[PDB]
């Protein structure tokens, strides 16, 4: 699937 | 001489990168004048990503819920709005390092430089192309969302891409700086797939002209072709159609080398039908399609900014 | 994910580039503090290049014979000396944009970013490796001499390369910032040739680890090899010997992927003896040797500066 | 031969 590339 | 995949100098963009944090979610933002632009998924948690109602999630956010850091300087957010898929955070200081700039929406086949960033600090710069299927083949990890793609013309930075997400097979998808996605994608953790990608024919032809200018001419044959006959073969190998506008755009390179575009096309047709037989062009064993004609002219004539 | 040839952000270096002109000869210089460093061939005319007596030519130059321009600002030269193959022009203003910096002499196999410049203004940035024969495969036109190669560590720029010249077959040769040439070359328009180049084996192994991290694992076999047996095959294909230090340098990548270095070596040996059979690794149809192990770690872990 | 890459 599509993965949103924000971070922790 | 020599020919390399060259990115734009990144200094003008580096002074614009900040970190935006909303709770545990952190990504990069672009600080221009008194506005910070960032992907709206910063207001998401990990559970919200499957099906986020972005309006509901943003109604619950106050200005102070956004922590914006430019290096050591914390910036006070004094307003916020959502435009399509990007947040706009009004901040109380204008960025002193703001360059002259434009927002542009690029066409597939066009190239730009990406400044890969994490936590508001740059990791690296590289050039990439907008693929015909509206993805780019970048190098992006978690945290990179908000990194931007750009072109430079003299002193004006044209921002054309904000990074948002990774799609299956490791390709990347994002928006223009007005927050509209390139291609038929949405900022949701759903099943989405990049469509079939094709080879940007006009860019391959530009790269073969680059090779000729650098003295790699073994693939030059003696035949010519018609545009329609060329496009019959190109189509079979998943190449985009060459249009008369493309032929005209290749005019300066054609004039420099003395090789008509339709003659270069005859040589490309033979490469496609017969392979390279172990040979390389410009150090490459595959045909390269991520140099536009302007990219070749810039590199081979030394245009500066 | 994804993997690309990534250059360092160039902002810190861009603020240091100036134009140096001595009569009709013009090239780039590096303005650090109150000194401008540039290749000494700026004091040459086109005839002087065949066999230049640099001491005689510089005795005839006064401070005012050097025109140094930083954009719009003309800089007054108040002293000049030659150190090996570089000029040092003392100027009357210290560069306010001087970063924290070191001069380093890099080893063959190491990589760095080049900021290609003409007339003191940047055209582009790209990453390159110091080849085993002490050349680099850059992209440099007339006017590019004085462009510099560099690495960044946090805030410190390590300058490692100043460009001077092009050798037959389109390879490039230069000096460290103390003015000593890399390799057995001289700044003269004489017959000089790059020696036989070899493939940096430790870098190929780093790149194969990069591929595994990105999920390209088709070339992984089930055998192992000894170091000595590996080096017998590598030598046949013009690869550098792998040393135990190299095996240790590959340790972090090995640990990350769970593949012992000697197992990766067994897979490289098969690629060398059998080819790729039309397949690609990381989008490439040839083995790539211009990523160091640190380059892979930086890109795959997202180190910032 | 070797070519010094200054400019005009
Ligand atoms: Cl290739």
């Amino acid at each position: 699937s599509a993965v949103l590339q924000s971070g922790f | 001489s020599g020919f390399r995949k060259m990115a734009f100098p990144s200094g003008k963009v580096e002074g614009c990168m900040v970190q935006v944090t909303c709770g545990t979610t952190t990504l990069n933002g672009l600080w221009l004048d008194d506005v910070v632009y960032c992907p709206r998924h910063v207001i998401c948690t990990s559970e919200d990503m499957l099906n986020p109602n972005y309006e509901d999630l943003l109604i619950r956010k106050s200005n102070h819920n956004f922590l914006v850091q430019a290096g050591n300087v914390q910036l006070r957010v004094i307003g916020h709005s959502m435009q399509n898929c990007v947040l706009k955070l009004k901040v109380d200081t204008a960025n002193p390092k703001t360059p002259k700039y434009k927002f542009v929406r690029i066409q597939p086949g066009q190239t730009f430089s990406v400044l890969a960033c994490y936590n508001g600090s740059p990791s690296g710069v590289y050039q990439c192309a907008m693929r015909p299927n509206f993805t780019i083949k970048g190098s992006f990890l978690n945290g990179s969302a908000g990194s931007v793609g750009f072109n430079i013309d003299y002193d004006c930075v044209s921002f054309c891409y904000m990074h948002h997400m990774e799609l299956p097979t490791g390709v990347h998808a994002g928006t223009d700086l007005e927050g509209n996605f390139y291609g038929p994608f949405v900022d949701r953790q759903t099943a989405q797939a990049a469509g079939t990608d094709t080879t940007i024919t006009v860019n391959v032809l530009a790269w073969l002209y680059a090779a000729v200018i650098n003295g790699d001419r073994w693939f030059l044959n003696r035949f010519t072709t018609t545009l329609n006959d060329f496009n019959l073969v190109a189509m079979k190998y998943n190449y985009e159609p060459l249009t008369q506008d493309h032929v005209d755009i290749l005019g300066p390179l054609s004039a420099q080398t003395g090789i008509a575009v339709l003659d270069m096309c005859a040589s490309l047709k033979e490469l496609l039908q017969n392979g390279m037989n172990g040979r390389t062009i410009l150090g490459s064993a595959l045909l390269e399609d991520e140099f536009t004609p302007f990219d070749v002219v810039r590199q081979c004539s030394g245009v500066t900014f």
